[PDB]
């Protein structure tokens, strides 16, 4: 599934990501449009031999369990595939697990160049919530 | 910093194709390149990428087919492309991008120096 912006401003903040971890909405609408544009299937590879899953892309070396990444920690306890579905709810779950650390956001490397210290606010606007 | 792409062209299927990027402007050898191809139609999609490594990585589509390498002190990559299909038509881009303690990935997204790109197409 491809969310629309709004759309999926809409569901994060139904999952209650505004202000989690002190992160405004717009920080997690822009951070999926930078880590996986808004698809909900969004799949990519990395050189270190992790993939990353789903709208926030959370990692297989980390957060959860793919069966082909060695060194696996998988700390949400989930199939990666579980962070694959048009239902957020998953991806919402593990991705407070992420955030609750010390690091906060700066775990999505997309959010961090492309979005931390910018408008995001911006990311909502329009939007009726 | 500056990229300067070059190969690409018309082939026949099964046949294989080389492409070349050279990379100048950046301080150090850390960071990422990679190739992106937008098929007509659709969007761009990170095909191979490869880090100061050596190690890299591919999509489904290409894996086995297409093979990536670098000459990191040359700041150049290159893609063989063997045994193309016609589904792998398409203008190629090579792309450069912030590494994450050394890892680099297949997210367009993360890639900030783009270049002209290749038309890559193969006939049946």
């Amino acid at each position: 599934k491809v969310f629309g912006r709004c759309e999926l401003a809409a569901a994060m903040k139904r999952h209650g990501l505004d202000n989690y971890r002190g992160y405004s909405l717009g920080n997690w609408v822009c951070a999926a449009k930078f880590e996986s544009n808004f698809n909900t299937q969004a799949t990519n590879r990395n050189t270190d031999g992790s993939t990353d899953y789903g709208i926030l892309q959370i990692n297989s070396r980390w957060w959860c369990n793919d069966g082909r990444t060695p060194g696996s920690r998988n700390l949400c306890n989930i199939p990666c595939s579980a962070l694959l579905s048009s239902d957020i709810t998953a991806s919402v779950n593990c991705a407070k697990k992420i955030v609750s650390d010390g690091n906060g956001m700066n775990a999505w490397v997309a959010w961090r160049n492309r979005c931390k210290g910018t408008d995001v606010q911006a990311w909502i606007r329009g939007c009726r919530l | 910093v500056q990229l300067v792409e070059s190969g690409g062209g018309s082939v026949q299927a099964g046949g294989s194709l080389r492409l070349s990027c050279a990379v100048s402007g950046y301080k150090d050898r850390n960071y990422c390149m990679g190739w992106f191809r937008r098929a007509p139609g659709k969007e761009r999609e990170g095909v191979a990428v490869i880090d100061s490594s050596g190690r890299t990585a591919y999509a489904d589509s290409v894996k086995g087919r297409f093979t990536i390498s670098r000459d990191v002190a040359l700041d150049t990559a290159y893609l063989q492309m063997n045994s193309l299909k016609p589904e792998d038509t398409a203008m190629y881009y090579c792309a450069a991008g912030w590494s994450s303690l050394g890892s680099c990935g297949t997210n367009r997204n993360r890639y900030n120096y783009w270049g002209q790109g290749t038309q890559v197409t193969v006939s049946s």
